[PDB]
């Protein structure tokens, strides 16, 4: 018989579900906190990051409040019979799509209280948009953001407020390349004004995540320090080797050449320098500067007194141990 | 009482037909267009389409829904109740995927105004199709086009108008990858004719340029730099064959793996884009290095002929240096000036 | 009045059954039919395919619906109560995926004359598959076809006919990048035959041709300077033993793997292509070269000056000769 | 009046309830099934899948649907009601991923006759897995099948049974670009058990064969041809060290990267391949042609000894590409019987 | 007739309202679970999915679906009316997406029992996530993990339990063209706590293998060749050679470019797999020959008798050497890992 009974509050009372709660006076306030049970993949090409939220909104409203219908201190309202109630309009403005997550039951929660607070909760799985700033690549810190927003109630009605005692809560998420952090900003106002319309609320949520290094460092410099000093040892050998310096040379540049296409392939189409375009340049430089001492080796042969060579060998290896110090220490 | 009210307006009571326009055997009905543009980007050159996410307001006045008891202005209606109002049929004819967004609720807005003014706000996102013109590739402008017309209705029923004021606003920092959105826009009208009749249609246009930033470090520098070093070969002695012939092949071979690299993302078109022209001259420089090293080699076949040798070597090595020049100078003022 | 009328006719007091044909037990219906393509799609050559985008128009009789209390010619209705009306079935038989488009209402057109003709009108996107054959792949014509089917009734019912005029419009100013749209459509009859019965069809073929540009400018000429480069070997010292046979095998390289590469974006057939006669003919003069190196150093090696390099030079004005040679008979019998 | 007629039949006045299975508590319904295969491709080796759009069709007798006031045949119901009559809930157990096509109208038959056949026929695309044998990847045989089983209903309530002619159908023209399909197709009874209780199912196979045309231009005759070009070395000095040397390593390294490039649109599987015991075999012809010539050197300059060099060079001259055509006629032959 | 019984239970009279749930203010539910694998996918290593086909069975007894006037046992239900029965809520954590099919029918399967028990059915396809550890990625065990909570329902209400016997059953057949599943799978409770509280949840794991097979044709055998290619250099020539430092060269940067191939397909790791540590190995053996060479040449130029014989015995010396070193590497590297 404890079925209509608190039915009784939804249908046969005309509660109106598309009528605000405190209709014709204050605002609705809205506490929101979100969950993050899987955080993953961050494509650079596609400009956006994907994670699996729990949002759980919370209000007030002051016709739902059980008067005595039960002696609980909270009714578990299954998932079913969501439709029969007002819920804010949320949505967020940095979404590329959203959809819901429908296996065997749908997965919603609606917790109602005595005071007529509301606990909805709702799994979702939304693909944001993040801008990347890549001048600094390989020794990198990103910074993403998420906005909630109402599209249809203006400031005046609805205003969203993040929780006080825990807003966002990671779940022992590592990602593969990121090192997340475990601070957060957690704080911004972002309050809108479209011309026309008028005011609507926003709050937003700012992650600081910082980049690793050690892909790069076996994958990018490894190879590339090598090929250098594979060049050194040309000027041990004899000048004579007529088509054994040229190829020591050549084959440097093509390598190196073909390789820094290939490494920036998977990154964005984009204009300004990044760091590890410097590297590329400065050991393609190199490269190139050790084929040239050979060719000026052979036009003042061809006229001896040849200590070209023997300085060289001190000065090219010194020279880029130089340029080492400076690169690492300016990017740290 | 709220409730009431809305069921009074529009209701059995009222006899308010949804499926009848205002103004029934009269003046055509006039429309307000409003657009909002959230995000815009993801240009994809292979399918000759890009991405857009707006709002999308529209703007009649429907006599029937005049409410004189409440004293407010302006009434911001549910969602819900939403379809069971009279609202145009519109779609974009350059459209290939639009979705709408679900994602805790509808995204619409619905006011209505005292003297029976509708305003209706939609959330979409759409996939366009732009053709392009690629005749100078990395330093090219492309006109985007977005048309908006009714399915339906003839001019004698529904007529669209552009806001007043005009009304393409752009958000705050939208930053493209590649390209830089420029301010102004075009609206013009373009009326559609078919065999069934006459409709109404309105076209907002966009002009996008795309930077070249990415494309001289990524190609031209690098193109650069492999026909510098064929220069070595020349100060190089006459007598290492092997020496010089080395550079030679792996020059002219590597250049044109880097040639493959350009067009790889692009669309196939039969005509000729600026990007292939300045390839193609680059590869005929390095050609050439190859012929006359063998010049050299032919002449030497026997002290007269190795003062020749001498003098064609002496002579391309300053004449080769100058045309290069010379070629860089027409190519770059001719494209940017347009 | 206005309210009256829409559902005086094909409302419940009129008794109009929509699971009902027009004629019930007698003569079959005649269904007139009506494209407009608004665009068309890219034929991608891998998943065996292409796209389009069409209004479709069907214009029948049914002589329930009549009227003659108003005087308008025709009643344009809302296109939200098209479940109230008999709509043929019409069926594409050769699609692979087809949606309608929902951007706002449902894009749906209704005309009811007074004599009951009904004008019915969609918007429809299609993804259609049609055989292609790649014999003459660089040129070839080719034709799509595209078939309207009736998947329910047979001939005692429904019937399907082409417009009498203009059946097929093609929108102003459409233009495909890789391929050119012919002016003229072919329009058949091709009726089908199963063990559950005889069905009506009809069917719209269209013709298309390829741009040619893109092909000689990619592999075309890159293939062709290869060509030439191995040449210069002949000209060189025969002494310099390291380049000549450095020259040869990097040209050998180049074009094995350029062969491959043109072949990556086209479905694995097992006919032999017209590009690949091109690619493997070219390959073999590359690797000609090669062999005339290895005549004059075993000739020279072993201890006759005159004949090591009569061959030489007569070879000089040979393997250009017999390349040109070859190019008269490709270019006649592909593109005649 | 047709209308009346069309509802007095499973109207509320006859009461025939959809939910109840015809001849309840009785013998099983029997069902006889057919399929017109529409279109088939897209076969997929790295996934193991293929798509195919088939017509599918039913036939059970329904003993409440009986009527006699017409003379005429046959009925042409309309296909819009289908939710109101009793159908099979038929499922295919291989399958990856199947829709309905919904293009102007739900592409549905229905057909009564007087005695109370039914007749439903339905369009549907399937996605199917089938597992894939690589053991000879290029010559081998491939049996794709294709189940029909029912999920909910025991075996002594619904039994499944092929039709006794014209069982499988394929349309007119209808062709491949890399396969064939056999015109000969087996029909077999694969009946389920689970914990749950004992299912009916059955199964349907095609042999597919996979055509040459395209792996002897891509694969064969290019690596084949390298081979060849290993063996020009022999002719050349030996005093060509760079000559010598520059020819021999490359041969080695460029077929390497397209052995690595034979494998890139191939499943990633452990098992040895036919296609790659001709690839390192090959490796080990010019490799070890490579070692002879460091064997050539040493044994000729240190130091009449140029009679043994000449020796090792000479015999190799007729060696080296005769071994090849034994092994030739071993693998052509085996595979191809 | 058959249709009042289908009416008179589950029906608008004595009305069976599907929101309560079964033993309300009482004990909790208990639901017992079982999982039927129909076809496990293809685990795409780039993004840490594997998708698994399967049938999901949940049997509990709800008090108030009992009857007595029919005598048989276990009778079947159409599945077009399920919507009016308490459904247990179940959802899996590690998804990324999931489906039903509708091929034809509602692929569902509702049976009801004389006392009460009910089996429920579904085909569902399943696209999980699982964590994994690369530190030796040729030879390595996996592990994949399928784990089903409750959403909307506390331990107060809902309590998941695996079945006793039989609990998952993979079908008969089953192989993964990379990977070989083990029998032994291990069942175990992970409860989750939240801030609204605590929900019921059980896990399954499964142990995966992979077998050295590809790797070894594909990688390992071209790697080991190339070092060997390279030894020529010994015995190609005597220290007169242009040609020595090309065969070195050639060798140096292919090894390079086989690097880049190698962890191509395998997602970007900051630590180091054992993969690695036997290519930057070999790396350095083909780097070494260009070193000894230049040593080589550098006593030779050196002469202005006792100079040159010290080229030849540094040869000498290194023939015998390199053999030696390399057989030191190769025992030591395959026996650690395997063992
Ligand atoms: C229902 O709630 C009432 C209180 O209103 C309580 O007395 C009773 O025990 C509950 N259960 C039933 C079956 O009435
Ligand atoms: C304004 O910003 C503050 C940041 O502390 C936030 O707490 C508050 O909710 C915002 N106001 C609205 C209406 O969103
Ligand atoms: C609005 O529609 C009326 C219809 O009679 C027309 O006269 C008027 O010009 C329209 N207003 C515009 C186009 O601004
Ligand atoms: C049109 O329909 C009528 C009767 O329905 C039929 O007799 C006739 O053959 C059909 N075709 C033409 C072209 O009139
Ligand atoms: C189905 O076939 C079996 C034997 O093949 C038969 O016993 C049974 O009666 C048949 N079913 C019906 C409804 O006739
Ligand atoms: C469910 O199982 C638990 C564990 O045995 C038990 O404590 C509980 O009473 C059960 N629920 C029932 C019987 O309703």
């Amino acid at each position: 018989a404890n079925s209509t009974s608190n039915i009784l509050n939804k249908l046969l009372i005309t509660y109106d579900p598309r009528i605000r709660p405190n209709f014709k006076g204050i605002p609705v306030e809205d506490r929101v906190n979100i969950f993050i049970n899987s955080f993953g993949s961050i494509q650079e090409t596609t400009m956006d990051y994907r994670v699996n939220i729990f949002l759980r909104q919370r209000w007030n409203d002051p016709r739902l409040r059980l008067p005595q219908d039960f002696k609980s201190d909270s009714l578990t309202v299954d998932p079913k019979m969501f439709k029969c109630l007002w819920k804010p309009d949320l949505f967020f403005a940095n979404e590329k799509s959203a959809n819901f997550h429908d296996v065997t039951q749908e997965n919603i929660l609606l917790f109602i209280f005595r005071n007529g607070d509301v606990l909805i909760s709702m799994r979702l799985s939304v693909t944001l948009s993040c801008p990347l700033d890549l001048t600094l690549f390989p020794m990198d810190t990103q910074r993403c953001k998420m906005q909630l927003e109402s599209f249809g109630y203006t400031t005046d009605d609805l205003q969203f407020m993040w929780q006080s005692g825990d807003p966002v809560q990671m779940d022992e998420i590592a990602l593969p390349q990121f090192d997340i952090k475990q601070e957060d900003i957690e704080y911004g106002n972002c309050t809108k004004y479209y011309a026309g319309t008028g005011y609507y609320t926003c709050v937003e949520v700012i992650f600081t995540l910082r980049r690793q290094v050690g892909f790069y460092m076996m994958g990018v410099y490894a190879p590339t320090l090598l090929i250098v000093v594979l060049s050194w040892l040309s000027f041990w050998i004899n000048p004579d080797a007529s088509a054994a310096r040229v190829p020591l040379g050549i084959l440097s540049v093509l390598s190196l050449s073909s390789e820094c296409t290939s490494l920036a392939s998977e990154l964005p189409k984009v204009s300004y320098v990044k760091a590890i375009d410097i590297w590329l340049i400065a050991c393609l430089l190199f490269g190139f500067a050790s084929l040239v001492e050979y060719a000026v080796v052979q036009v003042m042969l061809n006229s001896a007194a040849k200590r070209i060579d023997l300085y060289a060998r001190a000065l090219f290896p010194f020279s880029f141990l130089f340029f080492n110090v400076i690169y690492w220490s300016v990017y740290l | 009482p709220p409730s009431e009210f809305l069921d009074k307006l529009m209701g059995k009571v009222s006899g308010y037909d949804a499926r009848i326009r205002p103004n029934f055997k009269g003046p055509p009905v006039n429309v307000t267009c409003n657009i909002f543009i959230n995000s815009f980007g993801s240009i994809a050159e292979t399918t000759m389409d890009y991405r857009v996410n707006i709002f999308l307001r529209q703007q009649w006045n429907d006599p029937r829904l005049a409410y004189s008891e409440y004293p407010d202005d302006s009434l911001d209606l549910d969602p819900s109740m939403l379809d069971s109002i009279w609202k145009p049929d519109l779609f974009f004819a350059n459209e290939k995927g639009a979705n709408f967004h679900e994602v805790t609720t509808d995204n619409k807005l619905l006011r209505i105004s005292k003297n029976g003014n509708v305003l209706y706000s939609i959330r979409i996102t759409l996939v366009l199709a732009c053709p392009m013109d690629l005749k100078n590739f990395p330093m090219d402008v492309q006109t985007c086009i977005m048309q908006l017309e009714s399915f339906g209705y003839t001019m004698n029923d529904l007529i669209f108008e552009w806001d007043e004021k005009g009304a393409v606003q752009v958000a705050d920092g939208l930053t493209l990858p590649q390209f830089i959105l420029k301010e102004e826009k075009d609206l013009r009208y373009c009326t559609k004719h078919y065999n069934t009749g006459k409709f109404t249609c309105i076209e907002a246009r966009f002009h996008l340029e795309r930077q070249m930033g990415y494309y001289l470090i990524q190609m031209y520098i690098p193109s650069l730099l492999i026909v510098i070093l064929s220069w070595v070969s020349f100060w190089i002695n006459m007598d290492a064959a092997p020496a010089r012939v080395g550079l030679g092949i792996t020059t002219v071979l590597t250049m044109t793996t880097q040639s493959s690299g350009s067009r790889a993302s692009l669309p196939k078109v039969s005509y000729v884009k600026a990007i292939d022209i300045w390839m193609a001259v680059c590869l005929l420089f390095v050609f050439s290095a190859l012929l006359e090293y063998a010049a050299v080699n032919f002449i030497a076949r026997q002290k007269l002929f190795i003062s020749r040798a001498k003098r064609i070597d002496t002579v391309s090595r300053v004449a080769f240096p100058l045309v290069f020049l010379i070629f860089n100078i027409f190519y770059w003022i001719t494209y940017k000036i347009i």
